[PDB]
């Protein structure tokens, strides 16, 4: 299976900030990996799909690039209602998840 | 308006079996695929198994090989997972997931239930 | 493969094709192709 | 001159079954798909079926799925659509379709039926 | 050079069958597409039957639709309509025709029979 | 499956009028989305395909455009028998009608 | 099906003149439309395929022409083995030929 | 570099069956297609039968359909005909041929062999 | 099916002249013309493919074009080891030879 | 970090057979096709036998048809070859090979093993 | 099938120099030829595809060319690490290795 790796595993950031996350894994891509959100105690919901799509209802704050091995999530000016811990995910086989980053308070 | 609740959740004893249901609403389930995606909590999220939208096609984890029996029931909107010898390490939240239009991505979770053992 | 798309396509064509080509294609290129992208 | 009529509509009780007809002419019938599409009074549509022109594939909606069979006739130039358990909320104008030539919607409606329970 | 003939004709009782031949040569018969074009005396042509080069496909007009039998012979080069329940409007002209190579249209006409009823 | 949005609900126009009737999608399509019109008690039939093409027999006042997620159906110079409900379809997915826009005399 | 028309149903011209003949049908074709011949009793021979090309053995005088819902044969130098009506036809969906002009010596 | 060499020929009564056969060397045969080829003594060639590179499909000259049969086997590298119901108009010299790369044409013909009725 | 003609049928020239074959075909084709080479009694081998194209090993002194109903082949600097019976083929459809021209000594 | 290994090599008397074997990981084996590259030492190599990504269709060269037998197993990440009537030039050694992306070549190579006869 | 051909099939240079490799087949290609490295014991690996374009991680000292039946492989300033049997391929049949060429220590 595919092996999915997140870093950094915690950052901290304030208000109007601008924050990346990097999801790195083998098994080369360069098409399909997804980004993701997770309240506490809330169920998951898509953000970003084919690593460079938004699903209807994510704000354009949220983007995402990369290609081969090297993927990345971009928020520009971050808000309150988006500290939560953004999973990894792909699909070009069995499909397999990261370990979770959380973005805190600084 | 995806609508998606699971039920069935509680304790058992290891070794024992459960059934798990998730009733779906809000849009044209006969013909969509459906996933299972457990989380055990304080850690990342692990996929379990799929079924396809007629039900032909089904796939496991190698974890959960030949224990776990994913169905679907298209009349009553209800993905099932039947679930055979639980032990410790199977214990974690459970949620029924959905698959994309575009790409078999997986969009809207429903809240999920918390098994134990 | 486990990630092949599993939705239903209900969107496909639904008429009758009478208008295709009926006639015999005896000169289409018999060779063998394996040079043809085996990637997916 | 595409012209299509529909018969079969009135009243049953909750439970019952009821059978629809949809005759057409002034088009090659044969080699055409059809399809079904009910508005209740007052409201906007939402569609039911439809059957391929062969009558090899047939989709339905999430709320009808199992409970309607939709089915073709080709000698005879009459479309179908049997409905089982019929229950309250089903009640609306019944109206056959017939699929346009280039790109899959529907193009020509019948004057439909209308269906109580 | 391509020569066509057809044969069977006559006059029949209404209700009743009747089969018609369309013998070919001068072009490859086994590796073309057939129809059957009818013209009312005094009027228009309309289109009746195809069938494909091998036989497998086969349509047919609304008008004529389950009443007509269209076969093949290619060892024989020889095409033919079977006609059955025959009726006071079908007496017309039948002619035998050859799809062009590029286009799926009709390029050589046979002399073509008369059948009356 | 797809859901469909229409606006204004309900309008007012004279004859002669030049009005434009929104249709707001989500899961951007841009291809197959239709146009409709039902006299009531009647059947509806079809007004624009491909959300720019119109019907055979449609006159040439009808007019429609949209990509994505946003479309328009464009009438120019009203008439007193083009007063009906305009409903709007998709393609993409399972077909999904709109609610329903009237078009009424001042 | 698509349905055929052809105007004039009835023509009059002399040994040496031009004679146009215009075909119009519903749902727009532009490609596939054909031209026809047929001498009294004798079996129709093709003329014209896509509305443009000449078959093999048909002399230069024929000539095609036409896109969307309108079609038109050109005849120039009017022979007498060419009094003969003239048929038309086309292939999107079902052929469907039309009623057929007469073209008679004036 | 490419050998090809027909044999089985000889003389035969009409009406009988004769069947030949072409060995290849030197190129991939199982990837390319076959051909028969056939001359009659100082007149112009005419093609008889063609099969493709796996030997799924297979077609005739009008004249030669129905009595002949155009056989490959991959595994000698070895191209068959069988010929039935031998008349004497097929008496010439029967080649084989290869399949181009890139256009269907022939390339590279056998020396051929010599069948009379 | 299409049917072939040559011209001339048989023709003379010396060593060293320079002589054209004209191919003339029904149902123009104007691409898939081949040109061909019989020694008396050996099998024959191609010369020119796609009617423009030489066959790797023939010399650069044949030449093959047209486009059509016409096409043409000629040779310039006719040497001893050419004085054969040159075909002709074509594949739009069913493969149908020539009648063969022959060139002989003068 | 694409890396392939090979396996079941050793010398075998003519007329035996050997099934070879290639483990792969560092790339979506399931996403590309697979090659087998045989080098005779001293020599050049020759290409043996290509299979899809998908394992639908297969190729082999002349000099091993019929004997070689190549197929995949996505599951496990691994491929192999199945030689029957192994004979005495084939002694070789055999190389693993991947196709490339864009264009059809093969791009890293396997250690391979070493085969007798 | 297509057939390769390689020259020279030994050569000899010392370090810093510049040496040609070529490769000369049948059937011209112009696109699809490769080249090679093979080292003594060592399995080969990918050096030049479509026969003008380098693979990742390959120095930018080697250089490929060539269209028609003729292509070259060019090594500008010899390093002691590039001492090895360089191979040539084709694509458009069939793949069918060249003979091999050498490179030894002047």
């Amino acid at each position: 299976d595919i092996q999915m790796t997140q870093s950094p595993s915690t950052l901290s950031a304030s208000v109007g900030d601008r924050v990346t996350i990097t999801c790195r894994a083998s098994q080369g891509i360069s098409t399909s990996l997804a980004w993701y959100q997770q309240k506490p105690g809330k169920a998951p919901k898509l953000l970003i799909y084919k690593a460079s799509s938004l699903e209807s209802g994510v704000p354009s704050r949220f983007s995402g690039s990369g290609s081969g091995t090297e993927f990345t999530l971009t928020i520009t000016s971050l808000q309150p209602e988006d500290f939560a811990t953004y999973y990894c995910q792909q699909y070009k086989r069995y499909w397999t998840f990261g370990q979770g980053t959380k973005v805190e308070i600084k | 308006q995806v609508q998606l609740v699971e039920s069935g959740g509680g304790v058992v004893q290891p070794g024992g079996s459960l059934r798990l249901s998730c009733a779906a609403s809000g849009f044209t389930f006969s013909g969509y695929g459906m996933h299972w995606v457990r989380q055990v909590p304080g850690k990342g999220l692990e996929w379990v198994a799929i079924i396809w939208f007629d039900g032909s096609q089904k796939y496991y984890a190698d974890s959960v090989q030949g224990r776990f029996t994913i169905s679907r029931d298209n009349s009553k909107k209800t993905l099932f997972l039947r679930m055979n010898s639980l032990r410790a390490e199977d214990t974690a939240v459970y949620y029924c997931a959905k698959v994309h239009d575009d790409e078999p991505t997986q969009d809207y979770w429903g809240q999920g239930t918390l098994v134990t053992v | 493969n486990p990630n092949a798309n599993p939705n239903a396509n209900p969107n496909a064509n639904p008429n009758a094709n009478p208008n295709a080509n009926p006639n015999a294609n005896p000169n289409a290129n018999p060779n063998a192709n394996p040079n043809a992208n085996p990637n997916a």
